[PDB]
């Protein structure tokens, strides 16, 4: 099956008798993956009016499968003679509401799809070719018949609206948006679809959008959807009106010279949508001092200072729960040295010398780190300030062993 | 590229880190069932 | 020449307007020579101390005052220069590079110091410590590495001048022919050393290299 | 801006080459003195003198004597040179004492190849500032050691 | 343990509720990690509500509160899985937030003492946080997520990776706490030193993200933020961590310039990082052509991998001489899928028979066309030039290449205005033409466009 490619892209004679049958027969085989390989072959081959015509001719059931064949039975509807078939039991119309509420949406899913699997290292569960995948309303409006449907129907206006009042704020209305962008970029992919696409003025409307907006995805998307609508001779001077140009040569002949067109559109000057208005910052809009000039034991020979009954482990339920209030001046002089050494911690100039005047403590007072009360000025504290990973486990663990006799008495009685 | 969404943000950041994380803990930590 | 530059470019009010009523009489006959003095001033200034060199000196001095004097109404005035020739903008590749490498902790640790002038919470100004220490370590640890300079890295203005009717500095008599600069090395060497000077090669008019 | 003085090498640099191609350890006489009392910075006066004039008898300073000598070419050039290095050593140590120079240390001393003159450099502790201060004051009008007064002539200063 | 299930809901709650606070008398650990796992149990039969189980949500919290207190890791785990079950609704969340048990979750966060078991149900509760209420979310579990990621490499922490991966989480619903706690620089840095294709483009398109939506511009800075990873390429000395050994200091700075590499790609395939890196004042993408044209050795060699990466161009053999990395870039080169055990033949046609596609438009060589042209207008081609004229032997062959393949790629992909400024090399032949410029430069540039001729020959010939 991988082996009909080869004999597809090098014009063996008469292919389009022989191997399209030959390839309707491999289509119903039982393994998918070598079905799958089969309408990947084949959608290649449809670009041959000649093979194209064959297919229609033949009338293969493609809608057992899955979304890879739904999507190569909407190129029928490009053929006169496939879109009279197709448009008899009825199912144009079923396309049309099927199109509109559920997976017109889905559309911009396949074209991400591609994209994040193309350049992004996603993988969801040399360089790539990266095709537009068929859409229903870039293909019905390649003949004047299929093209009047989707006038009487009167989904441009639904959908225009919807680009000259966007809402870009929720994340789900703006994929409306993209919803909608991906689906005016292909009705003007044709001459027959021009006309009824610049009678309301919505490509002036999408090139301000390419500039000003306001959301650098939808800038991003309007660049994309202008390359479909410079598919045209007609369209590539719409676009040299509003200084955009466009490459408008075919793909067939990889040598241009001055005398269908690939679909590219880039501004004449770059710049012109590199722009962004800049949006301000968000940040735009004691015992400290006389410790320095005495040592701890000249002193010797309430202190919490942020520690107000709504920041605490205990203190806050007094209130709520029930509790007691805590029991308890040479214990008032060395809460504020302990406190005082925690924010000359916070800055690392000296640590070494920091650290050496807490274990002291530690050591001759082992009973100070003994009250929740300082547990919980430090905690409200280690979490405005800043410390270094290494500085935060030496505090909050010599706290380790310690019981917190007062939080149990009280909670049993209350439980209780 | 499109990522754009949260939806598949968040889907490319839980699954970008459990595969390639040579410790067993992004796998242990970043399980589905919490949400 | 000289000293009127020197004058002109110094913090002194009065110094700074009274050099510049002599310089602008000296623009009447000799307009072309003043502007191609402070051209080359400016340059030679910024090529013997660089943005990192600056932030070095000036972080190393601000710590001694804070943690030695205990002078916090000194330790702003010295970092109060050095903020403020960051928002005049990158003028070279060199200070692109700096303001790219440590731009986003200095700008954020001088708010700060502006929370500190008006709140007067200590964390404050510890929480802005932790960030000038953060960058001066950082700093430290590569100016050893520092060992040649290429003029278009460091001061592009340098190395297109090609011509210059201003003389050789530090040589001039009424008694001789005068020399004038004709061109610049591209390139310039750094001396291993706790000050770090520089050896600037000129070309003088005549073809003698100073 | 300081003009760049050709032909010109310190005096500390000099005798550094001299020292190394002669197997010589650099700092031979520091290293006495840190054997002979390993606190050499804390002991008093007269404790000192008797560790550095130990030093100095142990080793026989003549460096610099013989090394302006192994780069004169022949001996007519090699008297001119020495003339003109000791009477260029007496001006500066004149004229440097009515200004008061200090911190003369062998980093700041500079001697010309080309015709033995000295060059001093580094004029920042001028008019007795290094004498008066605190750490460790100098108390020398000027730089005399045995090393300089060993190469200007044979029969001394 | 004996799991009762027998009595009245609040019978069996009074027991485990008992044996919780015990006094720390009478009472072992292993029975109080037994009686835990009985009210997770417990709370999975009767469902969430004040009225069944007993007591109220703030006496529940109370209990389970004295849990995180204890000395074995084995029953503070067991307490914090019991929270993750009783936290569903914002309304208990704002009630287990009011009694400060955030200072708690906190700490068994960062306690390192082997519990590597009781550190993941502490980060498996907090991402239950996020997703409950993100709005609500304390300053003090942030500032210890911020810490373990800032500075637990050098430690040799092990669930560092998995902290960084919350952190980005929280910074989509909640980026103004994260802004706060200098959250937003914690990602730079990391993906500065991380090396793993995969986990650094997740790390780089979390901020992208900010930058994208107007409402959310307003937390990241101007010039200093993003441009913040290409600093390995445009500082010459580059320092990334304050304390690091010296013996792998020549290894480090290859490590930072794969890292550095990695992520610059990853921002020039988003369309929130090219409008941001190619601003039409002073940006990033004028500092990083301008560096190109310095006569720097290191720094040349890796910006020519990150420009044959950035519009994926095969890379060539280094060498000196031009023929030999001609025929290492020529498209119908032998690879290892063409086989005989491979793919025999249709592996092999695919990459030399033409597509049969002349109409259907190719929607990658939009992005290329647009990638192409910023640099060409900020100056790419003239700083190329420079490079050729100006370097070794074998980096003037690899800048040559590029060259050859960006003209390629420009008269085939570009429109009519852009193709008038480009195919006239003005910088080149006026140094082939003059005579006053000193002779060896002059056939520097001369045999390079001579080099430069054969390479549209190779292109003429096509796949064979
Ligand atoms: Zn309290």
């Amino acid at each position: 099956t991988k082996h009909l490619r080869v004999l597809l892209r090098a014009n063996v004679e008469f292919f389009n008798n022989w191997g399209i049958e030959l390839l309707v027969t491999q289509l119903h085989d039982k393994n998918k993956t070598i079905s799958s390989e089969a309408l990947d072959i084949l959608d290649e081959a449809c670009e041959d009016k000649a093979n194209l015509h064959a297919l229609i001719q033949m009338k293969p059931a493609l809608s057992h499968l899955g979304d890879k064949g739904l999507l190569l039975l909407l190129r029928f509807l490009s053929i006169p003679k496939g879109f009279s078939y197709l448009n008899e039991r009825g199912y144009v119309a079923k396309q049309l509401e099927k199109w509109h509420r559920e997976y017109n949406s889905k559309y911009v899913d396949l074209i991400e799809e591609q994209l994040n699997e193309a350049l992004t290292t996603y993988r969801k569960p040399q360089r790539p070719h990266v095709y537009l995948p068929i859409h229903l309303y870039g293909q019905l409006v390649h003949h004047k018949t299929g093209c009047h449907l989707l006038e009487v129907q009167n989904i441009i206006t639904e959908l225009c609206r919807n680009v000259r009042t966007p809402d870009l704020d929720k994340w789900e209305e703006i994929k409306k948006l993209k919803a909608s962008l991906w689906a005016l970029g292909n009705i003007g992919s044709s001459n027959w679809g021009l006309n009824l696409l610049q009678e309301e003025n919505v490509i002036p409307d999408i090139l301000k959008l390419a500039k000003q907006c306001e959301v650098l995805s939808i800038r991003g998307t309007c660049v994309y959807v202008l390359g479909l609508i410079a598919k045209t001779k007609q369209g590539c001077d719409i676009l040299k009106c509003h200084n955009w140009d466009a490459v408008r040569h075919s793909r067939k002949h990889l040598w241009p010279v001055v005398p269908d067109y690939i679909g590219l559109a880039l501004p004449v000057d770059i710049n012109d949508i590199f722009q962004v208005k800049d949006i301000p910052y968000f940040q735009t809009k004691s015992f400290h001092l006389l410790r320095q000039q005495m040592s701890l034991t000249e002193i010797m020979n309430t202190g919490l200072q942020e520690h107000t009954d709504d920041n605490c482990l205990y203190c806050v339920c007094i209130e709520i729960l029930g509790f007691q209030p805590s029991n308890q001046m040479c214990r008032i002089l060395l809460r504020k040295e302990v406190l005082r050494l925690v924010i000359n911690l916070s800055s690392s100039v000296s640590t070494k010398c920091h650290e050496t005047g807490l274990l002291t403590i530690k050591e001759k007072y082992p009973q100070t780190f003994d009250d929740i009360c300082l547990y919980s000025e430090v905690s409200h504290l280690l979490s405005h300030c800043t410390f270094r990973l290494p500085c935060r486990r030496f505090i909050q663990e010599l706290f380790q062993d310690v019981q917190f006799l007062q939080m149990h008495e009280e909670a049993e009685a209350v439980l209780a | 590229a499109f990522l754009d969404n949260p939806t598949i943000i968040l889907a490319h950041i839980r699954q970008s880190h459990v595969t390639s994380d040579d410790t067993g803990m992004c796998e242990m930590v970043l399980i589905d069932h919490d949400v | 020449i000289y000293p009127l530059t020197v004058a002109s470019k110094s913090t002194t009010t009065a110094r700074h307007n009274a050099a510049n009523k002599i310089l602008k009489n000296m623009c009447e006959h000799s307009n072309t020579l003043v502007q191609q003095a402070m051209m080359v001033s400016e340059e030679l200034i910024r090529v013997a101390i660089l943005w990192h060199e600056m932030w070095h000196e000036g972080l190393e001095e601000a710590s001694r005052l804070y943690f030695g004097e205990r002078n916090v109404k000194g330790m702003f005035e010295v970092l109060e220069p050095l903020h403020a020739m960051m928002e005049r903008g990158p003028q070279t590749l060199k200070e692109t590079s700096f303001n790219q490498a440590y731009g986003r902790d200095l700008m954020e640790a001088q708010e700060w110091c502006r929370k500190y002038m008006k709140s007067g919470n200590v964390k404050d100004l510890t929480q802005a410590w932790d960030l000038y220490y953060h960058v001066f370590r950082r700093i430290s640890k590569q100016l050893p590495q520092l060992t040649s300079l290429e003029l278009q890295y460091v001061s592009p203005k340098l190395l297109m001048c090609r011509d210059l009717e201003l003389a050789v500095p530090g040589t001039y008599d009424p008694n001789q022919p005068i020399i004038r600069i004709q061109s610049i090395a591209p390139s310039l060497q750094v001396i291993t050393s706790k000050q770090r000077p520089r050896k600037l090669t000129l070309m003088g008019s005549n073809g003698h290299e100073f | 801006l300081i003009g760049w003085v050709p032909h010109c090498d310190t005096l500390h640099a000099l005798i550094r080459d001299y020292r190394e191609k002669k197997k010589i350890l650099l700092n031979i006489e520091h290293r006495i003195m840190l054997r002979m009392a390993p606190d050499y910075d804390h002991l008093t006066l007269m404790q000192k003198v008797e560790v550095f004039e130990h030093a100095v008898n142990n080793t026989a300073g003549d460096d610099l004597a013989k090394l302006l000598w192994l780069k004169s070419p022949s001996s007519e050039v090699w008297f001119d040179r020495r003339t003109n290095y000791t009477r260029s050593l007496a001006v500066m140590s004149m004229v440097g004492y009515i200004l008061g120079l200090g911190d003369r240390h062998p980093s700041n001393l500079m001697l010309d190849r080309l015709s033995g003159k000295i060059l001093h450099i580094d004029f920042g502790d001028c008019f007795e500032v290094a004498m008066t201060r605190e750490k460790f004051p100098e108390k020398i009008p000027f730089r005399l050691t045995r090393m300089l007064t060993n190469a200007m002539e044979v029969t001394g200063l | 343990n004996v799991p009762l299930d027998l009595t009245r809901e609040p019978s069996d709650n009074l027991r485990e509720i008992l044996q919780n606070v015990a006094r720390l008398q009478g009472v072992s650990n292993m029975r109080k990690l037994g009686h835990l796992n009985n009210f997770t149990k417990l709370l999975c039969d009767i469902g969430h509500s004040e009225e069944k189980l007993g007591f109220h949500y703030e006496d529940i919290i109370i209990c389970l509160r004295l849990a995180l207190l204890n000395e074995a890791k084995e029953v503070r785990a067991a307490g914090l899985r019991a929270l993750r079950y009783l936290i569903q609704d914002s309304s208990i969340l704002q009630k287990v937030l009011k009694l400060k048990v955030d200072y708690l979750i906190a700490r068994c966060i960062d306690i390192q003492q082997s519990n590597e078991v009781e550190r993941t149900q502490a980060l498996r509760l907090v991402r239950k946080m996020i997703t409950v209420n993100a709005s609500l979310f304390p300053s003090s579990v942030t500032n210890s997520l911020i810490a373990v990621g800032n500075d637990g490499l050098q430690e040799r922490d092990r669930m560092v990776r998995a902290c960084i991966a919350i952190i980005c989480e929280l910074a989509l619903q909640n980026p103004e706490v994260v802004a706060l706690r200098g959250g937003l620089n914690t990602i730079l840095k990391n993906v500065i030193d991380c090396q793993l294709s995969r986990i650094n483009e997740a790390l780089i398109t979390t901020i992208l993200h900010l930058l994208n939506h107007p409402k959310t511009r307003q937390y990241v800075r101007a010039d200093v933020e993003l441009e913040r990873i290409l600093a390995p390429y445009t500082d010459f000395h580059y320092r990334h961590s304050p304390d690091t050994a010296e013996g792998q200091l020549k290894e480090d700075r290859e490590a930072r310039f794969l890292a550095s590499k990695m992520g610059i790609i990853a921002t020039f395939r988003s369309w929130a990082g090219i409008i941001n890196l190619c601003k039409p004042g002073n940006s990033g993408i004028q500092s990083l052509i301008g560096v190109l044209c310095i006569p720097n050795m290191e720094i040349r060699r890796g910006l020519l991998e990150v420009l044959y990466d950035i519009f994926r161009l095969p890379l060539p053999v280094v060498t000196e001489e031009f023929i030999e990395a001609l025929l290492s870039v020529d498209p119908g080169r032998f690879q290892d899928s063409w086989r005989l055990s491979d793919g025999f033949v249709a592996a092999e046609a695919k990459t030399i028979l033409p597509h049969r596609a002349r109409s259907r438009p190719d929607l990658m060589d939009n992005y290329l066309a647009l990638i192409l042209s910023a640099f060409i207008r900020n100056g790419l081609l003239e700083g190329l030039v420079e490079v050729i004229t100006n370097s070794d032997d074998h980096i003037s062959v690899r800048a040559t290449i590029l060259l050859g393949e960006l003209l390629h790629m420009a008269n085939t992909i570009l429109p009519h205005s852009h193709s008038h400024h480009l195919h006239c090399l003005p910088t080149l032949m006026n140094m082939a033409a003059s005579f006053d410029i000193p002779k060896e430069k002059r056939l520097r540039a001369s045999a390079a466009l001579n080099c430069l001729k054969r390479f549209h020959e190779m292109k003429k010939r096509g796949p064979k």
